[PDB]
């Protein structure tokens, strides 16, 4: 019976031009 | 003739300037018509097939929004980061050397040209804080003359007489707290303040349209709360940065926290939620911190003053505390007069005894309605209350009367009159319709009482000296 | 003969235009055939080898799609977010400037040109907020004629002759609160009035949201869900058509903001809804209908006049209402016993009406054959509460279903295609053989209310 | 902008200003004696007390003094002078991503250690660190502090430590502060800010009721134009009225768990901010009277009735004996207070 707060974890992403 | 465009980088005394176009920089001479000194940094120019600078202008187009981090020592270049955490320095344009720049300000940049052109206002604030101007004005509010005068002196008075305040070395209040029982009217006062502020800037200043919308940032209570860490604090900081940058010399900005009785929490309380420990200190530091705001007014509306954190209620943050009480007889008469105008369809039979004097008839009807509503008879007996001492105290409907209840009674009477017009066919409004509406409204609220009801203990137990422990509905059937 | 294409940017007083083509902006002149006044921003223009605009068509239908973040105050630009959280300030085409664009809308854009062409509808946002078509009518509801009249007066009339209201300066009601004992038909009235309003217009939209569906594990999600629901309602009502929003089982969520539950998040959910109804921004054509069998548990701030001002109390059906419900759930087409048909000489309507009358007479009786509960009050008086004080509509439905099941058993055992009155008579007493949730623990709140009606507190409950 | 306040604008705090000067200014004014005695400047300073009692005032006065010192020592550039004071503004470090607030703290402390030059202190002020200050187990909604606190306390003192950087923290909820950070070697000086007494109230009023404020001619008539004497007499009368045990000054009745009864006046819940608000309200009444009647002048009755107006405005704000300040008095009595009732009319 309690609430939570989220911390994100960024995922790798890369593009060319 | 077909022609292209380019971005000006720098100007030289040799009547030659650097222009970036087609992905490359070239040093080209200007046409005789245009003046070299007239051109500024960061503004676009129009080229030709022979690459002759013929026309000037300014750049207003698309561009990746960059987060400004810091300003370099020379003051003409700025470091910005992009979406992919790419850090790069860019020449500042002429219109950016306006309010002083701050870290984290969004900027419009062109990576190929390397120039920052303008600061984009934060999206997290503008799309939500702004609201449409209500029609409510100070005229449409009755029974709160002292409260209206106090809020006027707290908000509008200091900025009308600036020299007088400067002579005494006085500053406008840094916070107003509106509080009272439900239905007594606080959002109405907020609407009146917003309408007055919009009227002041749209006409007396007359800058441009939609500018009055920009001021009076209205934010609902829980809407700042969100499922993340630091997001609510970021929203608060962005709101106060916008307020600080929009606050001018004598031009006020009002931040209205609707439903401040639950201002994200009461600190040190709340089993289900613990966001207070991070949201309350941020707000406490923004207002009256190491660096303080100049012309920003914070207004909050509350129904439970006790549930607001004490550190924010102390003077210096919420200075003027305005209390709205339940209407008495004179205030009830004023409130009724605010709705029963002389423009309603009035029954001929009801005007028969007044010889067509509609205003006198309306005044007499209001007096009769007030007398019926505030009569001390068994019909008006609503509840009985028992306390620790056990003294049974009777509570009438007058102890729960409010402007909202008066408006509801008037609307119900109008509906009854419309029903009578539809069925019988005789047009107009009758006093008996008002009496029937009062009876129905009083009878419809017999199921409201429960084991415990707040908003009245703090007014009853203070005089009685004992806490309310039992509530019973009186004679019915 | 070959001709290219470009994106128009703006118009000039010199009868010249700006065209984006091949990733570059150029200054062009319109051909004498076309008129420069008719041109619009973002419109595709046909070029030629001489770089002259000769024809302008429609807008491009392909490209990237981005989420709208905000509209700038200048009214000609919009800040949007790309797929990888890249933020762009792009121009708005003529069609963009129905309702005005809101944050979260999807726009068809091309980054190189930097224009937003068309608002692309999204199916996910439509599916998130359900809008079903109610089918229950006023006919399906019986025994609540006066309540139907009240809800017609509070909903149907303000929109039937709204010009009369404007002449009288009357504000249409903003909130209706249905309350009463469970199983008395709270949802049916809302569905019926929604269907009637949908048929009355000659267009409306109805939003139904349940109680527990507005509860999330995290903090800050229920409030934004409510905000999105009300934003959708405002978007639908901006055209002027009335919009009905129905909250189901308000007892569970946003209870009393005071003590209430010793451990609940309610204190941060009710005010938001309040700010959505009464606030600096006021909704115009939105009606909020709430239904709760526990009216005392609802927040008094919500029940304040002006928000949910209209209050309707449903009561348990009496004998006439029970007969009406039985008539609603027993039609002439329903098979009946051959013996009854012969007795009535083919008058099927008379047969079913007589059977209904017999059933309702059996249900309402003070004989000790229909004993339900024993109640002892504070004074110590023992009273036998029979079925007459607990005849809910759902109970009647269960009785009819059990009787029909018994009829199926009889027809599969014997073979005669008919329904016997004895089937319903036995189903009446077999209804309470299985619990219908009417009995409860020692001191229920419903029985406390019944005692308050009686005047002596109920202390003892015994099954009979 | 560095605040324009100075140490001369703070009244009623004499020992506290001496302590804050000894913690910061003294070690750098007399480096030779400190080297002789093998003494290093205190690593941390803590300010706490009831709200509105002047913690942020000291925090900004010390920043102004540091800015003036750096201007008169290194150079007249404003940015370099201001760069030696750092402001946290509360929970600014918290970030959505995992492990980014720790990186920000590490960057802050490494830059701070690089800035110090053994003659120039670097001051980092944690404004209302009650958010960061958590006992690592009291979290209910989130426990980002479980990661933030170890990073900060390891940066402060560890195998690689800061030499000449002063960490100043200001707090109102000392109980919520983590015990580890409340340790000698991390917060050496514990300055407690107390609510003003009679002499402190007089000093604060003198700081706010300057002799340059216009005064009504009738008031100066008694003192024959002696502005200073009239103003000090008015201040004495105001402080006597406010700090008086009158039946009109009864504020709250306090009942503890043990059952002891205590009558508390409005003077118990007093602070410098309240005095400033009273003065501002009196000035507002004076300017309103000037506008209405056309005659300038601030009178004593304006102060006298502004006092009662303010006391009536803040006369009812209790909430289930929240131990903001009741903890100390309850410890004096022996058990936590549980019952209170407002003594109004
Ligand atoms: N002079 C008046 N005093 C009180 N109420 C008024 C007055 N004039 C109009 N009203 C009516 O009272 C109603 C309630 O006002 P308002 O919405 O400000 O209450 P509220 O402070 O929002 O209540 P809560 O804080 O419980 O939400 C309004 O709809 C308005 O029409
Ligand atoms: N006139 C009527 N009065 C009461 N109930 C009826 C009536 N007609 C049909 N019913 C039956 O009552 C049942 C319940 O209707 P409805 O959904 O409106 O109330 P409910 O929300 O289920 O009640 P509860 O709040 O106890 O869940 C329906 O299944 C329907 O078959
Ligand atoms: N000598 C003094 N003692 C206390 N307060 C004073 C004094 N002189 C002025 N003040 C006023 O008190 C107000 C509050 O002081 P300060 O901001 O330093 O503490 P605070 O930040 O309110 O404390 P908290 O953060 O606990 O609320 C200031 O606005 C200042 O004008
Ligand atoms: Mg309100
Ligand atoms: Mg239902
Ligand atoms: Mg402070």
């Amino acid at each position: 019976g309690s609430m939570a707060q989220e911390q994100t974890k960024r995922g790798g992403g890369g593009g060319d031009d | 003739p077909p022609s292209g465009y380019g971005v000006l980088l720098a100007t030289h005394d040799d009547d030659t300037v650097d222009v970036f176009t087609s992905g490359r920089k070239m040093r080209l001479t200007c046409s005789p018509n245009i003046d070299a000194a007239s051109l500024k940094k960061g503004q676009t120019v129009r080229l030709n097939e022979a690459l002759t600078v013929v026309e000037a202008g300014t750049f207003e187009a698309v561009g990746e929004i960059s987060t400004l981090r810091e300003i370099l020592a020379d003051g003409h270049r700025a470091l910005v980061v992009g979406h992919a955490d790419e850090e790069r320095v860019v020449w500042l344009a002429d219109p950016l050397i306006p309010r002083k720049l701050r870290p984290g300000d969004s900027l419009l940049v062109d990576t190929k040209a390397g120039y920052a052109f303008e600061r984009i206002p934060k999206a997290e604030v503008e799309d939500l804080v702004l609201e449409e101007v209500p029609d409510v004005s100070y005229a449409d509010i009755g029974g709160l003359s002292r409260q209206i005068e106090q809020i006027r002196d707290a908000v509008e008075l200091p900025f009308l007489h600036k020299e007088l305040y400067r002579e005494y070395s006085l500053r406008p209040p840094k916070g107003v707290l509106l509080y009272g029982p439900p239905g007594c009217g606080k959002t109405l006062i907020a609407k009146a303040v917003a309408n007055s502020l919009a009227k002041k800037m749209a006409e007396v200043r007359g800058d441009d349209a939609h500018e009055a919308k920009s001021y009076f940032l209205n934010i609902k209570g829980p809407e700042l709360l969100n499922k993340f860490v630091g997001e609510t604090e970021r929203h608060i900081r962005l709101i106060f940065q916008r307020a600080r940058e929009k606050a001018s010399e004598g031009t006020p900005v009002i931040v209205f926290f609707d439903e401040m009785d639950s201002i994200f929490r009461t600190r040190g309380t709340g089993v289900s939620s613990d966001v207070e420990t991070t949201v309350v200190p941020q707000l406490l530091s923004e207002i009256d911190g190491v660096e303080g705001l100049e012309n920003v007014i914070v207004i909050g509306a509350s129904n439970r003053e006790d549930m607001i954190d004490p550190a924010i209620l102390r003077p210096g943050r919420l200075d003027v505390k305005i209390k709205i009480e339940r209407p008495d007889a004179e205030a009830a008469q004023d409130i009724y007069s605010k709705y029963l105008t002389e423009f309603l369809p009035v029954h001929a039979d009801d005007l028969a005894e007044f010889d067509g004097d509609r205003s006198a008839c309306i005044k007499a009807m209001i007096e009769k309605v007030v007398d019926r509503m505030y009569a001390e008879i068994d019909d008006n007996r609503f509840l009985e209350v028992t306390y620790a001492n056990g003294d049974k105290e009777v509570m009438y409907f007058k102890d729960f009367n409010s402007g909202a209840m008066i408006q509801n009674v008037v609307d119900r009477a109008k509906k009854n009159a419309i029903k009578s017009v539809l069925e019988t066919g005789q047009p107009g409004l009758r006093i008996q319709h008002l009496l029937d509406s009062i009876v129905d409204e009083f009878a419809e609220n017999e199921d409201l009482p429960n084991t415990t009801n707040p908003d009245d203990w703090a007014r009853i137990s203070g005089k009685k000296g004992e806490r309310i422990v039992y509530i019973r509905t009186l004679v019915t059937g």
